[PDB]
């Protein structure tokens, strides 16, 4: 039953009481269900220490894991580069997954194509796969390079892809000259991060080796940046900002900046902006080369040392203060440029910010999961606010980052409580989160039913989750926000102050109860 | 330290300052001798400021509502006058109160006549009258009613106590007028004083005839405590385990019925001198109750007040009190040996307008630091007269500092920590000293007794030591 | 009784069993409270219309109002100018106030001075305080200018301004040819934004209104722009950009956002930036003047028109999609410069948030209050994104604004169940939002009790409050957000969308009871 003027939608339809009574009777008759004690008991049962001990044993089975596949980070990075079309070469269902994934986080068209692999080409391989998706998306969507990945399923068949392209060439399918770069990106291996690095670098190799002859280093005077795998436009426009304010001469490579973000004006542009080949030809000819995210960008970091003759300095992700400051003073170093007055003003901004937020963030506790470099950066931030990262984790993450960041939690006194876990999944920190019950959690969307977890507990064991990191599904628009730099730390500092401040308010709202603390001015 | 460089400093402020500007602002610094037992004879205070100078005082309105009758629950408390008066100062000081805001409780409210140039060229006694009529049907259960006049009710010239008279007459409703123009005065005192004759002249003899109230032998009234982030609470906890009966509390969390209770106690404990000596005067003059002041700031001085106030009182008191400070004794033992060893040996600068910085000194001093400089803005001469024996040797004491003063004198003397108003908060977190806000202990508390010693030590040491105040410079210059 | 490594500050130490016994003796013994029935009886009558009835009959009481007096727009105008020290003519408690105010909304060092007036005063004037009063604050400042503003007891009394400054002139307490502007500010008249008026009004002419002979419009080849009374710096900010990358030349008239946000680096500097007393002089020599909020600019639009010989055009605020085309149109036809294309890509980025946003913004109630250009523009833009604004409340308004707001509700088809207000405060909208439930309110800080009484009725009657105003005491840094421009209209959608997720996520967090609808993807 539904009033015209009043129509509602499942919730709070549902909580009428026809469908109550037929819910009800539903569970009563043919589900079977549980007794609801026994339920409670066993939910009371997986909040407890002893559960606990079971969850860290597990050894294989992984529940609610917190990252991806290679090929996804292999798409993002092809998307950065100008009229690419990402191709990965095996299954549609990736493709298809991998649209929807970063449909529902950018809330952007995605292009990608696959060659749509079967069971043909299980037996007896992909090539002829290959040959007439190249034909067929070049003929087609008309772009200037073809990005190849591979799924899991071209891995274990062992199709290679050098020659199935070079046949593909050779044969007439494509013009020799069409630039067709290539990397396998087995899902099996590492994370989306480690395909973006692995895309990254066969690109840079495709337009970068079989002319090393005539590349001088510095002959440009320019500073070539590698981003990596970056899902926060903000961190684009914020890097391009603090290098343009600061007159030095830059080369973003794989910025996705421009195609993930376009105007709605009444036609669809499937491309838009992006790193030219040109200036992946140039990029030899760079003073150095930066890494922004140095923890995934390995094996580019050796191609560019042991190629491009590049020194390329070790620094840290440019986030909150010190990280930020040791950025810039490094670029300006390298490139000659002084520090201008407008980066000194926004630098003693954040200052004034952090004395302005330090009363109610001091002794915070703070359980983090994300990508190694942000999950560092973050924990480098927190450290600097005066706040106690408890539970670090890092699905993706190995022994020399732990290293790493145990070292980092050593030199400073709000890191006696944290603790650092790799390979553990979200389960593991649903378990940690109930017995060492931190004050908030800073993740994804996905740690939103940990959260759901901990209020059916009680309200007094809830931990609100603050959304930051890859993928947010549940909020709108939060993908322009800015992690990087000092306006990025500002941004952190301020969602960060006033969700405590919100969660403060929330407690003490109860009239003649708790409101006694519910004051005006915080 | 070298008084001579103490005096050299305050030479140098005075300079830059017009002649009569630096005449009058010479007699209000001073170095502290705690040989010297008369204020006079160093430091002057309680005079008009200096115009154009960036003072810090506030007006007889601030020091009536916003102090004294504000943080009365059960009143509804009407700013005569223009807007803005009264919204500047809606739950600006936070006192703790139990309630239901909208029916019994209006603490946290402006009520307000919202006077227009109608009013100010015709008078607002009509308008008065209608608005005690529309107080009376949409809110029932207020238990009086208090009228704070604002400039122009002074300057104007209206009549509030009769039309007072005559409202509560028809009504049988107390209906309190408050002569609070903000131009009467120099600072929040007169206010304090104003308030205070109110209280005396219309709420305090109510009850004079009636004796239907069972007395006992250890009955106290607080006097000059507001609550301020649940302190008088904190305190009456405390008063209770020593076997007391506190029978009502000024005004912090107060009603009228504990006020027109307060005559049949027999002892007043009074925490605030300067604001609500004059009612503990009143009260011992005609009821015959002694009034005592005592300081639950740190535990020294919380162990010392609760064993002054059973000196008062029969054996049982005395040994009930003893209980206490033996059962307290291990928690701020615990509170001091976590929290000593990091704010040991270091300086602080205070600026609070009365009654605080002598009575937070002992706090301080307790966790192992020193105050080497403190003053009061609105401050009377026997404030300062508690304040020299209250002080350490060879320091410097300001009464109604200025901006640049100050500024001065923290450049200088280089304190590790300031306490002070808000309206110096951000100028001092600028240059890289930490500050507290002292008005509104910055949003925490309480920090009176035991169990507010450990909210007190945590919030210098948070603030004292920052991962914030070694990053103001930039590593590049 | 506190633990050392647990300590508790008033929330929740007074939840504890000693402090809730204590209380309860109290209120039992001593408070003679009112039975508890009695209370939940008066709380629900006040939730009823007949209440409401009575309350809307009010005549001579005012509860909880939603302006300030005059003075404080003064003294914000007065921060907008270089080097300017706002000085008070009255009483010094005001002085404090207003410090205080901008203190707890800025987060940021407010500097103004006061004569101290007293008792003696009022019946003798205040000649002399003002004598002695610019004699010390220029001696011990030293300001470029000051700026003259008049407390109610001194508007009362008929101080004279121009007769004092000209005395204190005269007789040697000030240089003849030291800047003193000074208005009358009576704060039984108007509100803030008429202080702002007043003192912009004040200014300008005191360094054009005598130099007529050497001015010609147009001459300079700028544009002037005055901001009004403004609380959020990215208003400023957005405009100074938007113009910017236009290429019109403009000149801000009275900006504070440079005091008003002022790096943290060791040093206080209690001046910083504003508009020079050249752009002033210079004022009269350009082509136009544009006022950002009109429906308070009144008197400074009377003197351009009539001294400056400038024809101000019909421009609304800024806000929403709309009235920044007809903005950045007008600046175009009057400067001469075509629109960029980098605007049309801002535009075209919101028109896309727009429509990624659209199904969970259409058909919300929402309740506004704040200063009339503001919330008309609010309006303007709720309208825009298919919003039902229900209660429109302007404390400060007046009759013809209430027309005009009125006319844009009837030109669209959402405005149909909408009433304005004027003259109505916080407590009649308590009112409205009891008897007339809307989605959500939209205000400043005083809102947060209003939430709260709502609550107290029940979960199902509870009505969020967002935070989008002035004055915010409760929320750290929200007065570096914009609201002007396509990147304000951006920043409010990203809010709005956000509160309604963030509420749909709290009523559907109950594990096997609302849970269903506990979506991951929104
Ligand atoms: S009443 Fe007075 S200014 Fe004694 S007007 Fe003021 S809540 Fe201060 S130094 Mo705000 S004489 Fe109380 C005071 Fe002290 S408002 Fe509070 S902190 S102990
Ligand atoms: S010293 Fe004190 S606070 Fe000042 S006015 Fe006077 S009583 Fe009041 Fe209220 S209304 Fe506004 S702020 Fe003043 S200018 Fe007229
Ligand atoms: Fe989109
Ligand atoms: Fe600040």
């Amino acid at each position: 039953s539904q009033q015209v003027d009043k129509i509602k939608a499942s919730y709070p339809l549902f909580l009428d009481q026809d469908y109550k009574d037929m819910l009800a009777k539903k569970r009563d008759g043919f589900e079977e269900k549980y007794p609801q004690d026994k339920i409670d008991e066993v939910f009371q049962w997986t909040t407890t220490k002893e559960y606990q001990e079971l969850n860290f044993q597990r050894e294989a089975l992984t529940v609610n894991p917190a990252k991806a596949c290679q090929p996804l980070g292999a798409v993002l990075c092809a998307l950065g580069f100008e009229k690419t079309m990402p191709y990965v070469h095996g299954s549609q269902g990736c493709v298809a997954y991998f649209r929807s994934y970063f449909n529902r986080h950018f809330r952007e068209p995605v292009s990608c194509v696959s060659d749509s692999m079967t069971e043909d080409a299980a037996v007896f391989g992909g090539q002829q796969n290959m040959k007439d998706g190249l034909q067929n998306c070049k003929a087609t969507y008309k772009p200037d390079m073809i990005a190849v990945s591979t799924t899991c399923m071209a891995e274990v068949i062992g199709d290679d892809l050098n020659a199935f392209i070079n046949n593909s060439k050779k044969e007439g399918f494509i013009p020799d000259e069409f630039p067709v770069p290539f990397a396998h990106t087995p899902s099996f291996v590492g994370s989306h991060v480690t395909g973006w690095d692995n895309m990254f670098e066969g690109i840079a190799r495709y337009f970068t080796l079989k002319s090393m002859d005539d590349k001088v280093v510095g002959s440009n005077k320019k500073i070539n940046i590698v981003p990596g795998f970056e899902t926060y436009l903000g961190n684009f426009r914020v890097i391009k900002r603090m290098l343009s304010e600061m007159g030095v001469g830059y080369s973003l490579l794989s910025d996705p900046e421009e195609v993930l973000d376009t105007p709605a004006d009444g036609q669809f542009r499937m491309y838009a902006g992006g790193t030219t080949q040109e200036e992946m030809k140039d990029a030899p000819n760079a003073l150095n080369t930066v890494l922004l995210q140095p923890w995934h960008l390995e094996k580019t970091k050796k191609f560019v040392e042991g190629t491009w003759k590049h020194e390329v300095p070790k620094l840290n992700i440019p986030m909150g203060l010190d990280w930020t400051d040791e950025f810039l003073m490094k670029v300006s170093e390298i490139s000659g440029q002084p520090i201008p007055a407008s980066l000194t003003k926004e630098r003693g901004r954040l200052v004034d910010m952090m004395t302005d937020s330090h009363t109610w963030l001091h002794g915070k506790r703070f359980a983090l999961w994300g990508d190694p470099d942000f999950v560092m950066g973050l924990v480098k931030f927190l450290l600097e606010l005066g706040c106690e990262p408890v539970h670090i984790l890092c699905h993706n993450g190995n022994k020399r980052w732990k290293k790493a960041v145990d070292a980092i939690l050593a030199a400073s006194p709000y890191g006696k409580n944290a603790t650092v876990y790799i390979g553990k999944d979200l389960w593991h920190l649903r378990s940690l989160v109930f017995t060492d019950k931190p004050d908030f959690m800073i993740g994804n969307s996905y740690g939103k039913f940990i959260q759901r977890d901990t209020l059916h507990k009680g309200k007094e064991f809830e931990v609100p989750l603050i959304r930051i990191g890859f993928p947010i599904f549940d909020r709108h628009h939060l993908h322009r926000s800015t992690t990087l730099g000092y306006e990025g730390a500002m941004q952190i500092l301020t969602t960060l102050v006033n969700s405590i401040l919100e969660r403060l308010d929330e407690e003490t709202r109860g009239m003649q109860a708790t409101d006694y603390n519910h004051d005006l001015v915080r | 330290m070298s008084r001579e460089e103490v005096e050299s400093l305050i030479q140098e402020v005075l300079e830059v300052y017009p002649e009569k500007a630096r005449k009058d602002r010479n007699k209000h610094l001073a170095v502290n001798d705690p040989a010297v037992t008369q204020s006079k004879k160093c430091i002057i205070s309680n005079k008009k400021s200096q115009p154009g100078l960036m003072t810090i005082r506030g007006c007889a309105y601030a020091g009536s509502k916003g102090v004294v009758w504000g943080p009365i629950k059960d009143m509804i408390h009407i700013s005569h006058g223009p807007v803005g008066c009264g919204q500047y100062s809606r739950a600006g000081r936070r006192n703790y109160y139990i309630g239901t805001t909208g029916v019994n409780a209006f603490v946290t409210m402006n009520f307000t006549s919202d006077f227009q140039e109608k009013d100010i060229v015709f008078g607002g006694d009509k308008k008065l009258a209608k608005l005690i009529d529309e107080v009376e049907t949409l809110f029932p259960l207020n238990k009086g009613i208090s009228v704070q006049s604002e400039c122009p009710i002074g300057l104007i010239g209206d009549d509030i106590e009769s039309v007072s008279k005559v409202k509560g007459a028809e009504l049988s409703k107390t209906i309190v007028p408050v002569r609070c123009e903000g131009f009467r005065g120099v600072s929040q005192s007169l206010g304090h004083h104003i308030a205070n004759d109110a209280v005396r002249d219309w709420v305090l003899g109510k009850r004079d005839e009636d004796t239907t109230f069972a007395s006992t032998p250890y009955d106290v009234a607080i006097i000059g405590d507001y609550n301020i982030g649940g302190d008088a609470w904190s305190s009456r906890i405390l008063l209770e385990e020593m076997g007391l009966r506190c029978v009502a509390q000024w005004s912090g969390d107060g009603s009228i019925s504990e006020i027109e209770l307060t005559p049949k106690v027999k002892l007043n404990l009074v925490h605030c001198y300067r604001s609500m000596n004059y009612i503990s005067r009143h009260m011992e003059e005609k009821y015959g109750i002694p009034w005592m002041e005592y300081n639950f700031f740190g535990p020294t001085k919380t162990i010392e007040s609760l064993r002054a106030i059973a000196a008062k009182f029969d054996e049982s008191i005395q040994k009930k009190c003893e209980e206490v400070i033996a059962k307290y004794k291990p928690e701020w033992e615990a509170v001091v040996a976590k929290y000593r060893p990091r704010l040991e040996g270091k300086r602080v600068m205070l600026y609070i307008g009365g009654l605080r910085p002598r009575h937070v000194i002992g706090a301080y001093e307790d966790l192992g630091m020193e105050v080497v400089g403190t003053g009061y803005e609105f401050a009377h001469n026997d404030d300062y007269d508690r304040t020299m024996k209250e002080m350490g040797d060879s320091t410097l004491l300001y009464d109604d500092v200025t901006g640049y003063e100050f500024e001065e004198f923290v450049k200088r003397i280089k304190p590790d920590l300031i306490g002070s108003g808000i309206k110096e908060k951000f100028i001092f977190q600028k240059m890289g000293i930490p500050f507290r806000e002292m008005h509104s202990w910055d949003y925490s508390g309480p920090y009176h007794g035991f169990d507010g010693f450990a909210i007190f030590a945590r919030d210098m040491d948070m603030t004292l030591n920052n991962p914030c105040w070694k990053k103001l410079q930039a590593p590049w210059e």
